[PDB]
């Protein structure tokens, strides 16, 4: 009952509700945030991570990748070609050039066509996956770099860094840059503000239809898929909104301005694209729904270096009653993608 | 080791 329609919400908090982090996860679920996979929180008007955003310029850009994008019909593979490292302010400099600034439009419903008619065109960089954070050490609420949730035991029972996982990143895009289809590693929870700049639209399946997706996408891919079954995790695959809606895939759009928030959850596919310059911080978090979302998610081992997160700690600790069986790898449970987590039992009484 | 990696995809 709680948002049926599967659609994505946004929220409002007070400065009150704003202050604790988890605790408002878990309220916004209790009113179905994460059925849509994808929710919207802009913050109160009073809060702000950062006093200003004109002293990073000389800030660098290790490996900006240009997004070479081959394909047809609504799908796309893109490979994404490292080049030489550069400062913000050279990034902005290209960013706003006339070569690759934001092309004149109406609505958006404009901007979204001219993008998914030009994107294997004019191939534009994103200074994605940057190690850092634009916080400001003393901001307590909604601090991307100490957000405090369970995931926090893996670093602190393991000693484990996971960079982009269990610290920030920092992903600074121009006109046309776009993130490809994926859930979170581990299908984790993801937390993303867009510091400043121009918006970044996002396309999102209800991770209760996750499945029909990754159907659809190895019926278009049976080459990557028989390579590696969960190749999505490659992110290098585009398919566009008129192909989800031919193949009858559920799935909803919503475009984040500057400051604000937008939280995917637990296999929630998402993607999308930035409609100009502009800067997001993201990092991933947990909550208890997530561990049996972990315990099950399909991983990639076709590669090196992929995230790996050992499920063994959180089995232990939050389920003792089910981790003999899981060790012997029995369990059996059956992930129900409508239920709220279980912090929020505080808000539906 | 059982958990590790990078968020980081390989780029080309
Ligand atoms: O800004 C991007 O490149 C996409 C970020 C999005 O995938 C997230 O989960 O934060
Ligand atoms: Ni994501
Ligand atoms: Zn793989």
């Amino acid at each position: 009952t709680l948002n049926p329609s599967a659609r994505i919400m946004t929220f409002y908090p007070t400065m009150e509700e704003f202050r604790n982090f988890s605790r408002y996860i878990a309220y916004i679920e209790s009113q179905g945030a994460h059925r849509a996979g994808l929710a919207k929180v802009v913050p109160p008007k009073e809060w702000k991570p950062r006093a200003s955003y004109d002293d990073i310029d000389d800030l660098v850009i290790p490996a900006p990748i240009q997004q070479l994008v081959t394909g047809q019909s609504g799908l796309f593979t893109q490979y994404n070609i490292q080049k030489k490292a550069m400062t913000v302010r050279e990034f902005r400099k290209i960013a706003n050039s006339d070569k690759y600034c934001t092309p004149r439009y109406s609505e958006f419903e404009e901007l979204e066509r001219k993008y998914w008619k030009n994107l294997t065109f004019n191939p534009p960089i994103y200074g994605a996956d940057v190690n850092g954070t634009l916080y400001e050490k003393h901001v307590d609420e909604w601090n991307i770099g100490r957000l405090r949730t369970i995931l926090d035991l893996v670093e602190k029972e393991s000693g484990i860094t996971i960079e982009g996982v269990n610290t920030p990143y920092l992903y600074f895009g121009m006109w046309k840059t776009s993130f490809a289809w994926h859930t979170e590693d581990m299908d984790l929870y993801s937390i993303n503000y867009l510091h400043f700049g121009e918006p970044k639209s996002w396309y999102s399946v209800p991770p209760e239809h996750g499945k029909r997706l990754e159907r659809l996408a190895k019926g278009f891919f049976p080459g990557s898929a028989q390579s590696c079954e969960a190749f999505l995790r490659h992110k290098m695959t585009l398919i566009s909104p008129l192909m989800l809606k031919k193949y009858g895939i559920p799935f909803d759009k919503v475009t984040q301005e500057a400051g604000e928030f937008m939280i995917t959850f637990p296999y929630g596919y998402h993607a999308g694209f930035n409609h100009g310059f502009n800067c997001a911080e993201s990092t991933n978090f947990a909550t208890r729904r997530w561990i049996e979302y972990g315990k099950q998610a399909v991983l990639c081992s076709c590669r090196k270096d992929m995230v790996k997160i050992s499920m063994d700690v959180f089995v232990r600790k939050f389920q003792p009653e089910r981790y003999k069986l899981w060790k012997a790898g029995k369990d059996n449970t059956v992930i129900d993608h409508t239920l709220p987590t279980p912090e929020a039992a505080e808000f539906l009484k | 080791p059982a958990t590790g990696g990078v968020k980081k995809p390989h780029r080309y």
